[PDB]
């Protein structure tokens, strides 16, 4: 059964990764990106939110 | 699902009967039912409604004392007692289911039919266009519809229906709430409006597309039809 | 040699974390810190959600954001209109422990599971009035914790058992088999292109697999205890996970490594629930001592806090325009936040 | 105010309501236990025998109904789960009591069945929760005690120090050995139980066979005490 | 003797009832709200007792001369002279309702609920106000209308609640005796409990009504001008030891108004 394991530890090691400083840059841009549509971050006026 | 109804025949004049319903196929205690009539050479008028649990109950401004509906769950049937039966009462009644939550389809299934022949206020008021419009295969038509009062309410929804009767059978149902096409029914359909004016678009007839076309409107009771226009 | 390959597969592990290690140069926190917090968030309740005899294990929302699904111990499926608290449908079950409920997509399914070890599906648009069972799926041997749509005839389930499964609706065989994990199975969460999913087991790991192939394809080991709870980011490149040692996490699979930690020395309890915001920028969790804490997803601050139930609060969820969250408890209450 | 068509959605939701309501009124009225044990521990004959006497090829759970003096019992017991238990225990965390049914006549197996006394004892979500113990297969214990094949002393050293408690009271009438070893039995569990009860819930014991008829009214009788503690604790009176 | 015990008895009365039979309120409140039906029982008794406290001052001013209106005297008395039979009902339910969940325990689930509560409650409050209305539809005369009524208020608006709750409690203690699960200290606690209620109840509605009896025997077959006053006075501990009793005793209540004091 030990052989099913390294051969799956095999296939996880060998792939690409990129430098964590990308991926925080990537989640901030997307953070910015999309500011405006998320009633939870801006109040909603209370004349749009159907849960007045 | 199906709707087999009986108790129709030739009256006299002051007379009384009890029209029968009788369902199988489906869950008759989770839906509420109507009583439509229909004269020999017009148009359909709406009669009576029940609710399921019998909690409210309407009826015409014109049967409104003379005219008794009742249902049994047990025995999934559906009754409708008459008195004082006129001559203006010789007419064709319906037997018509309708469920009602967020996303119903109301007045799916129109039962056969039975015939009954007598031996001689502000309401919103719906106009039909000119009856007839000659059509040939391969075209589109545009049949319109006006409203005394706007059907838009608070919540968004227009509340118009729209019926097909063949030269058959009985009416059966196409567009509900204006925008949106019935389980079973072609994609040519296809329906719009603006609240006060309406109109109903085929893409491409076909040969059984003929009949007559009705429309109602569901705001408030009573529910009036119009005259409707007819594809030949 | 069974004492070879073991070498070989610490060896192996050696090299991952020494991979690992030198990815990483710069911290989420230093990049973050020169950014504005959001500051504090005043969410109030808009409406309560009566009618349910016993504690709530699991909701789900509707593709419409309007329609919601609920499960009981008591055996009854319960589907809300949010906007008027009106009830829609009363679905009852053969057996009374559920601990699992999904909506379809499209609105025409639902689906429930439990320690019966059967995965049910339920018929909502029927000619009759009524809502009948369409299948029962059975093959798991252990309890179910979870289930997901992918499409209106295919699913995937997590079990009791070290074992998540694909199914085919139209035919009740299982398609693929998901083995690897050692414990139990709790989490499940798809990706926005339905094309890989994560699951959470007792392991205190987590694993990421391809629905076409049908295999592991990385592995993340940073918890102490249990995980609970499971969620993806919206952009498909993120996931959050909640555990039993009071803390959260957030992964990410280009670089295979772990953000941050969510953790206060003042909580002691563990996390039962983890859901996104739309924007990603507020991560919500539900806790074990009857509230419910927000915080931001960047700088790791608590922005806010939600307290409205009197027992611990099992279930969580945003709705897919933003515009509400939904809560339930072990009080037999629902809630809708805003 | 509201139109037509949405004043006939809140009376489907009434009627659902009304429907709810005499669900809860059913659903108030039952009492639910949950069978733990061994597989070497006769559960499954006590259970074939409740379900005789009174009232799927995988499948994880069964349900047993069962009737005394007109009032009703669920009993549910799990057959396809795991050896792990910490998992699918909280579901449980509201039952009227716990049955826990041990063998007796092992001397090998015991201590494995004490180790499981007390993680369910002390279980966190299984707090404020009683719990009703038997002591299954006394025949065979009896007759092992009897026969002297087999000894005690060797599996526990204290058996040699211990003596009957002079509260025994053996309703048949049989030789002072059986009654010393199964009185010792009981005390190594009670002393389990007793060692950090709290006050907030009390364990039950019980001699019994497999085949016995009158399991059903010592049920009843516990669930009787433990329905009185709780409306004590509730109604203000302690 | 009027203007020096009452006035002095009523001022400590009114200073320590209002703060008392209010966090009652909110405790019932908090135990209503977790569906239990006690609540609506400790709710309407706290009401009455505050409505007796609330008609209190009017009679402090006739404490302070030993003549403001007809219909207002008429108003004051009635709520004032017809408070102590509203609380005795309402205690009589609370022992029947504990004697129920203890000693039948498993049986009469549908007489344990909210609704049935409220119903009774309603019932009781009908019952006390009709019954007594005959004032609305205390003078040296005797020998009509207070001929039988007085020895009727004693008999049924006295001896028959006490009766009841005596046989309720001594049940309940019977029943507790035999249980396993309860140590001995717990159950001389309960006793206690119990006992110290009886006890406290006909302390201090007796003398009155004692007091009443005497003097309505003598007209169907000075002294009680002076002792009968000052019983009138002692009849209103009640409104005081009956908050203290039923809400300030127990651990959960005391929780819930320190939790209550905190958040407001």
């Amino acid at each position: 059964q030990a052989r099913k394991l390294v051969e799956q530890l095999k296939m996880e090691a060998n792939i690409d990764r990129i430098k964590v400083s990308k991926a925080a840059a990537d989640l901030m841009a997307y953070c910015e990106a999309h500011a405006k549509e998320d009633p939870l971050l801006t109040p909603v006026p209370a004349s749009e939110n159907p849960f007045r | 699902v199906q709707l087999v109804e009986s108790g129709g025949g030739l009256v006299q004049p002051g007379g009384s009967r009890k029209l029968s319903c009788s369902a199988s196929g489906f869950a008759f205690s989770s839906f509420g039912m109507h009583w439509v009539r229909q004269a020999p050479e017009k148009g359909l008028e709406w009669v009576a409604y029940i609710s399921s649990g019998s909690g409210t109950i309407y009826y015409a401004d014109t049967v409104k004392g003379r005219f008794t509906i009742s249902r049994d769950d047990p025995k999934n049937t559906l009754f409708l007692q008459m008195t004082s039966l006129r001559s203006e009462d010789t007419a064709m009644y319906y037997c018509v289911r309708s469920i009602y939550y967020y996303g119903s389809s109301p007045f799916d299934f129109w039962g056969q039919g039975t015939t009954l022949t007598v031996s001689a206020s502000a309401d919103i008021v719906m106009t039909q266009a000119t009856s007839s419009v000659p059509v040939t295969p391969g075209e589109s038509v545009s049949i319109s519809c006006r409203s005394s009062k706007s059907l838009l309410h608070s919540n968004g929804n227009t509340y118009l229906y729209w019926f097909l009767q063949r030269p058959g059978q009985s009416p059966q149902l196409l567009i509900y709430r204006m925008s949106n096409l019935a389980s079973g029914v072609p994609d040519r359909f296809s329906g719009s409006g603006s609240g006060t004016a309406f109109t109903l678009t085929i893409s491409r007839l076909e040969a059984e597309d003929v009949g007559v076309y009705y429309c109602m409107q569901h705001l408030e009771y009573p529910l009036t039809f119009g005259a409707g226009t007819k594809l030949e | 040699e069974l004492d070879q390959l073991r070498q070989e597969a610490e060896q192996l592990k050696n090299q991952i974390r020494d991979a690992r290690k030198a990815c990483a140069d710069a911290t989420l926190s230093q990049i973050t810190n020169n950014i504005d917090p959001v500051g504090r968030i005043q969410m109030r309740t808009r409406r309560t959600l009566r009618g349910h005899l016993a504690k709530i294990y699991a909701m789900h929302w509707g593709t419409d954001s309007r329609l919601l699904v609920s499960a009981s111990q008591d055996g009854k499926l319960i589907i809300w209109d949010s906007y008027t608290t009106n009830k829609v449908h009363a679905i009852p079950l053969r057996s009374s422990w559920v601990m699992t409920c999904a909506y379809a997509p499209s609105g025409n399914y639902v689906a429930c599971g439990g320690l019966d070890n059967i995965c049910s599906i339920y018929n909502l648009k029927t000619r009759e009035g009524n809502v009948r069972v369409s299948r029962e799926l059975a093959g798991h041997t252990g309890y179910l914790s979870c289930c997901r749509f992918l499409d209106d005839n295919q699913i995937v389930t997590s079990s009791g058992d070290t074992t998540c499964a694909l199914w085919d609706i139209e035919t009740g065989q299982q398609t693929t088999t998901f083995t690897g994990h050692t414990g139990d199975v709790m989490s499940l969460s798809l990706a926005p292109d339905t094309r890989l999913f994560v699951s959470g087991a007792c392991d205190a790991s987590a694993k990421l697999w391809d629905v076409r192939e049908g295999m592991c394809r990385q592995t993340f080991t940073g918890h102490e205890s249990d995980i609970n709870a499971i969620c993806f980011f919206p952009n498909g490149n993120a996931f959050a996970t909640g555990s039993d040692d009071a803390t959260c996490r957030l992964f990410d699979l280009r670089a295979d490594q772990e953000l941050m930690t969510y953790s206060h020395d003042n909580i002691i309890c563990g996390i039962t629930s983890v859901s996104f915001s739309k924007s990603g920028r507020l991560l919500l969790a539900g806790y074990d001592d009857f509230n419910c804490n927000v915080w931001d997803a960047l700088k790791a601050d608590r922005a806010g806090v939600l307290a409205g139930h009197d027992n611990r609060v099992s279930c969580l969820g945003v709705t897919d325009d933003g515009m509400a969250v939904a809560t339930g408890s072990w009080d037999s209450f629902l809630k809708i936040w805003n | 105010t509201l139109s037509a068509e949405d004043k006939a959605a809140v009376e489907r939701s009434k009627m659902i309501e009304k429907q709810l309501q005499k669900d809860k009124q059913v659903y108030r009225a039952t009492h639910r236990l949950l069978l733990l044990g061994a597989d070497n521990s006769g559960k499954s004959t006590i259970v074939k025998q409740m379900r005789i006497y009174h009232v799927v090829k995988t499948s994880g759970i069964f349900e047993t109904k069962f009737q005394v003096d007109k009032v009703n019992f669920h009993m549910f017991d799990v057959g396809a789960q795991r050896d792990e238990r910490r998992k699918w225990i909280q579901c449980f965390n509201d039952v009227t009591a716990i049955i826990f049914v041990v063998d007796s006549s092992d001397y090998n197996r015991l201590q494995e069945a004490l180790n499981d006394f007390k993680s369910i004892w002390n279980n966190r979500w299984l707090r404020t929760i009683s719990v009703i113990l038997f002591l299954n297969k006394q025949d065979l214990l009896a007759e092992k005690v009897l026969a002297g094949k087999s000894k005690i002393e060797d599996y526990f050293p204290e058996f040699a120090r211990y003596t009957t408690p002079e509260d025994a009271t053996p309703e048949p009438g049989e030789d002072p050995r059986v009654t010393r070893a199964k009185y010792f039995i009981r005390d190594e569990f009670l002393r389990i139980s007793t060692a950090s009860g709290d006050g907030r819930h009390y364990c039950y014991p019980h001699f019994t066979c497999s085949v016995d008829t009158e399991n059903a009214r010592r049920i009843f009788n516990d669930c009787r005490d433990i329905i009185q503690r709780m409306h004590l604790r509730q109604y203000e009176l302690l | 003797v009027d203007h020096l015990f009452p006035p002095s008895l009523y001022i400590f009365v009114i200073g320590v009832g209002l703060p008392t039979n209010c966090l009652a309120l909110w405790a019932a409140y908090r135990q209503v709200q977790q569906r239990n039906e006690l609540g609506v029982y400790l709710m309407n008794l706290s009401i009455a007792d505050l409505l007796y406290i609330c008609t209190l001052p009017l009679w402090v001013d006739y404490f302070l001369h030993h003549i403001h209106g007809p219909g207002s005297c008429k108003l004051f008395g009635f709520i004032f002279y017809t408070n102590i039979y509203i609380s005795i009902a309402f205690l009589c339910c609370i022992s029947v309702d504990r004697y129920l969940a203890v000693a039948h325990p498993l049986r009469f689930a549908r007489l344990r609920r909210v609704k049935t509560a409220v119903a009774v409650s309603s019932v009781v409050w009908a019952t006390e106000l009709g019954a007594n209305s005959a004032p609305l539809f205390e003078k040296f005369p005797m020998e009509g209308w207070v001929a039988w009524m007085n020895l009727y208020r004693v008999f049924v608006g006295f001896l028959f609640p006490w009766a009841l709750m005596l046989l309720s409690y001594r049940g309940i203690l019977r029943a507790v005796r035999g249980s396993v699960s309860t140590e001995r200290q717990e159950k001389a606690k309960i006793k206690r409990l119990a006992l110290s209620l009886i006890a406290i109840v006909l302390v201090c509605f007796a003398p009155y009504h004692v007091l009443l009896l005497s003097r309505s025997a003598i007209y169907l077959g000075e002294r009680v001008f002076s002792a009968y006053h000052s019983s009138l006075a002692f009849t209103s501990l009640n409104c005081v030891a009956d908050p203290i009793l039923y809400c300030l005793v127990n651990e959960g209540a005391r929780s819930d108004v320190a939790k209550a004091l905190h958040n407001l």
